[PDB]
């Protein structure tokens, strides 16, 4: 789908949830 | 899950759970990929040395969930299965090689703020991301302990490892259809899926487009959370071939 | 065992 992986409740509406920053800072 | 935490609402709205129809009990975890398709693992529905082999009407996916027992009324969906389709080369004899599974739904999902796909990575995607010390994140509702069940869904965060140490951790033949993740024992922190996440996903989230994509899913480990030991997960890019084909031959 | 009873239709 076009918009496959983008979550309702936090993408969708620029909300980050409370541990995506620990993938994000592994991602070097 | 061990070691891991509650999910928050909508945190991982492409969840699925592989429900048994009688007696009424998890089976799995799994991954919704469209309003029509879902992935797990092979071993979810073929098992021969425990006596395990689903047809489809067998089983139930509920989509949309959060608490592990509840019926979650105005959220959930719960939808009948249409077929069953196993990797021709799935190995249950040895180790779980080419450990995946596709479903496809009697009719369509409706997409909500709780039941949405995750993405399935292109070549560039998997080899930017697929690295040792990079984190992905599963889920499940799984053992929240090798040897006692969660209320709600968990989500544990965990790296990938180094594919010598997979090899080293294990007795069993790993090929390159399998990665492994988790903390080694130096590293303090620890998690792991278990018995009862099988079948769920392993997801990273792109930091070039911020969409989220499902690398792996639940496949073996020996024991959970072990000092050591490590999860270890079916590759989904090196698969994706064999998903295409299914998908594109039976819609 | 632990499981809230499901709606009928879903099991027909
Ligand atoms: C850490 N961890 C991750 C996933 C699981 C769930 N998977 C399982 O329980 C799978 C199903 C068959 C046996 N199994 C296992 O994980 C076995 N313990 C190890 C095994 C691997 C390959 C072939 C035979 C046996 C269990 C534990
Ligand atoms: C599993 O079930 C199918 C059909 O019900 C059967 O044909 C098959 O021989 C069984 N065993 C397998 C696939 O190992
Ligand atoms: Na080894
Ligand atoms: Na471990």
């Amino acid at each position: 789908e076009a918009d496959c992986g983008l979550r309702p409740l936090f993408e969708k509406k620029s909300l980050e949830d409370k541990t995506e920053r620990e993938l994000l800072e592994s991602y070097i | 899950i061990v070691e891991g935490s509650d999910a928050e609402i909508g945190m991982s709205p492409w969840q699925v759970m592989l429900f048994r129809k009688s007696p009424q009990e998890l089976l799995c975890g799994a991954s919704l990929i469209s309003d029509r398709w879902v992935l797990t693992a092979a071993h979810c529905l073929l098992y021969p040395p425990w006596d395990k082999n689903f047809t489809e009407n067998d089983l139930l996916v509920r989509i949309g969930k959060h608490s592990r027992t509840r019926y979650e009324r105005n959220i959930e969906k719960i939808s009948m299965l249409e077929k069953i389709y196993i990797h021709p080369r799935y190995n249950w004899r040895e180790n779980l090689d080419r450990d995946i599974a596709l479903m496809k739904l009697k009719k369509p999902v409706a997409f909500s703020d709780y039941i949405h796909p995750v993405c399935l990575p292109d070549r560039e995607t998997a080899a930017s991301l697929l690295q040792a010390g990079y984190k992905g994140r599963v889920t499940g509702w799984g053992n929240l302990k090798e040897t006692g069940q969660p209320s709600v869904l968990q989500v544990v965060n965990l790296p990938i490892v180094e594919r010598p140490v997979c090899k080293d951790s294990t007795r069993i033949r790993i090929t390159d259809n399998m990665f492994c993740a988790g903390y080694k024992p130096d590293e303090g922190k620890r998690g792991d899926a278990c018995e009862g996440d099988s079948g769920g996903p392993f997801v990273m989230k792109s930091p070039f487009n911020n969409r989220w994509y499902q690398m792996g899913i639940v496949s073996w480990g020996e024991g959970c959370d072990r000092d050591g030991k490590y999860g270890f997960y079916t590759h989904v890019f090196r698969l994706k071939k064999w998903i295409q084909k299914v998908i594109d031959q039976f819609g | 065992g632990d499981f809230e009873e499901i709606p009928e239709e879903y099991l027909q």
